[PDB]
RNA sequence: UAAGGUGAUAUGAACCGUUAUAACCGGCGAUUUCCGAAUGGGGAAACCCAGUGUGUUUCGACACACUAUCAUUAACUGAAU
RNA sequence: CGAAGGUGUGCUGUGAGGCAUGCUGGAGGUAUCAGAAGUGCGAAUGCUGACAUAAGUAACGAUAAAGCGGGUGAAAAGCCCGCUCGCCGGAAGACCAAGGGUUCCUGUCCAACGUUAAUCGGGGCAGGGUGAGUCGACCCCUAAGGCGAGGCCGAAAGGCGUAGUCGAUGGGAAACAGGUUAAUAUUCCUGUACUUGGUGUUACUGCGAAGGGGGGACGGAGAAGGCUAUGUUGGCCGGGCG
RNA sequence: UACGGUGCUGAAGCAACAAAUGCCCUGCUUCCAGGAAAAGCCUCUAAGCAUCAGGUAACAUCAAAUCGUACCCCAAACCGA
């Protein structure tokens, strides 16, 4: 079949990009709980 | 304060190997790991203070093409030129 | 004599890499030379040959026939052929004959390019294939299966390596060894420029043999 | 450790980089480009050398 | 503090100390790139685009420092009135 | 100089259990009495790993047919080449975006991997390759739309929203034809051109506002018509008579 | 000529018919549904400054940065396990 997720980067940073989740604090939850997990996905960015 | 001894400095090496070394590598045309942004300047006058080449066409491009280094482990590409200048002369080597 | 092959060009393209990291060991194949000049040599012995039929030739048709080479006495030629292609070693300079020194000079020249020609159309050395020889596989881990060195594509760079090998320098061998006698010396100067070229490829061959024969030393192609 | 140079000053600290910072990636470290390095050794006091160019610099103030 | 060393996988290469001058430890210092609260803007940070100063300039161009917001305070000027 | 264990055999205890003992094994294990328990599994379509079956059973993925002769090599339905056959062809051609983004060339390698055979592949593994004032992106301008000092709302947290700031799917300088590597391309080269903007110089000269005016600047349909790339021919020019 | 490939050359090189869904053309026309914006772009003054500076014209000069460019791309390079 085609999938129901398929890529978009004429959004995806600001889905979800530096600025797009320190952006909100809610999505520095993200960065909380990853200055929390020590992951390596982050905003799944370098 | 008019131009800069640290793209003097520019020089880290000349491409080599296989096809493409032939004239490209050798004679005017030119292919080398120049800087990083090169500077199409001082990567043009610092040969013209060497050769006097006023260089046929001074060009850029980033190389690419897959990661190695440990191609069959992770492999890290850091990137780096190919100057591919055509260079207006090369006869003083 | 010996500072007339003494340079460095080296060519790796020859690939291996085994047991990769810079300090593990290295990772490479890993030829060279630095020395050249290397079948152009038979050649400037004919040369120098040559002129030894003609003084002797000349000589011998003189005192029982007619004078066609030159003329001599005293032993050694006086005039003729024979003189002007007569070699002026023996302990010193000779500058009292310039000309007889410009005629044999471009005599011997000339004749050593000549049977370098002759050492390119009957028994000679080759590039093109001594090109593509190395390539069918580099050195391999066995794992890592080369294509740097191109099986074509390297023909020429045995045609820019070799000659001068069969040519190309026998010129420049045939002057060294003019100038050579002009200087003069013992054992004679050209004889001398064979002498320590004929000893470095013997001395070699003296100790070639032991390091080997324990299997080779190797992971160069 | 401690017991290194004799110290260098800005009016000559000048020179020395014109020598392992300029022009010896033409010659060394262009032939470093074009290895054959059985002197591996001389390669690491083109770069710890004037790197203590700009210590006695900074720490010195020049001097 | 020291006779052995030259970070790891990484063996090599070359060297070093040449035993107290390697190397180590501890203090101090230097650099500490790029980003990043980041702060000249932009901005999908590790990048785009920039200014203002202070210089240089060969006049082609080129270096160098400064330039955030928001708070608090002071000082100067000062509408509708 | 043989602990534990793994592991045979004989004796024993009701059993829980215990003994004797061989091998292997190549290290540790351990009275009594006394102390303390994560102290014993056949069923939970239990958990988890290892290990079965069917069964060599099913299967080996789209019919757009190939066939042949050489080649390589140990070996070929598939590798290599050639020669003969079929099919698509407003596609099954040829070129792109996105995305891939190296998958690419080149050179190699065959193990694994390709739905098999494979020497072969985008496989595997080495190298090599994408070059621009005029082409594009960075870049200038605007849409939807966003943000938003200050501002105006709201326990905090926090909202609405200005001056502004951001923001394509829309609008802002110019180059082409040849010719070129197995990797290039308006990018390289060649030939012949093009452009804009800064500088400078010169000559003349009133210049002068986030201002003002002007202007960008526009639908759909429909009715035509014109036109040319060009297409087709003839003619032409060359070659050829099966 | 390796046998991979390289060197050497060049005739005709038009016209008719017949052309395009290509274009003149944002044309024209028509119809109501009602058809951006800004920049680029032009011009005027304004305060000012005032010939100056600027401007305008010609000519000349210089500059024209930072990156992409391989290749699949209906496909073994996208997506589909």
């Amino acid at each position: 079949m085609k999938r129901t997720f398929q890529p978009s980067v004429l959004k995806r940073n600001r889905s979800h990009g530096f600025r797009a989740r320190m952006a909100t604090k809610n999505g520095r939850q993200v960065l909380a709980r990853r200055r929390a997990k020590g992951r390596a996905r982050l905003t799944v960015s370098k | 304060m008019i131009r800069e001894e640290r793209l003097l400095k520019v020089l880290r090496a000349p491409h080599v190997s296989e096809k493409a070394s032939t004239a490209m590598e050798k004679s005017n045309t030119i292919v080398l790991k120049v800087a990083k942004d090169a500077t199409k300047a001082e990567i043009k006058a610092a040969v013209q203070k060497l050769f006097e080449v006023e260089v046929e066409v001074v060009n850029t491009l980033v190389v690419k093409g897959k990661v190695k280094r440990h191609g069959q482990r992770i492999g890290r590409r850091s990137d780096w030129k190919k100057a591919y200048v055509t260079l207006k002369e090369g006869q003083n080597l | 004599v010996v500072y007339a092959e003494c340079m460095r060009r080296r060519i790796v393209v020859n690939y291996a890499k085994r047991q990769q990291g810079r300090r593990v060991y290295a990772a490479q194949s890993t030829h060279l030379p630095l020395k050249v000049v290397y079948v152009s040599n038979i050649p400037v012995i004919l040369a120098a040959a040559l002129f030894a039929n003609i003084q002797l030739w000349g000589l011998a048709l003189y005192r029982m026939g007619i004078p066609i080479l030159g003329h001599y006495e005293g032993g050694r030629a006086v005039d003729g052929i024979a003189y002007y292609l007569s070699t002026p070693y023996g302990l010193s300079s000779v500058i009292s004959d310039p000309i007889h020194a410009i005629v044999y000079m471009i005599a011997m020249i000339i004749t050593c390019v000549m049977f370098g020609i002759f050492w390119v159309e009957t028994t000679g050395l080759d590039p093109k294939s001594m090109a593509k020889r190395i390539k069918k596989s580099g050195a391999f881990v066995p794992g890592i299966r080369p294509g740097e060195q191109t099986a074509k594509y390297i023909e020429h760079r045995l045609k820019r390596y070799i000659p001068p090998l069969t040519v190309m320098s026998s010129a420049f061998v045939g002057f060294l060894a003019t100038i050579a006698n002009f200087i003069g010396a013992l054992g004679g100067g050209t004889g001398v420029l064979l002498t320590v070229s004929i000893v470095y490829r013997m001395y070699e061959q003296l100790l070639r043999e032991k390091v080997s024969e324990l299997h080779p030393a190797i992971a160069k192609l | 450790m401690k017991a290194k140079e004799l110290r260098e000053k800005s009016v000559e600290e000048l020179n020395t980089e014109l020598l392992n910072l300029l022009r010896e990636q033409f010659n060394l470290r262009m032939q470093a480009a074009s290895g054959q390095l059985q002197q591996s050794h001389l390669l690491k006091q083109v770069r710890r050398d004037v790197a203590r160019v700009k210590t006695l610099l900074n720490e010195k103030a020049g001097a």
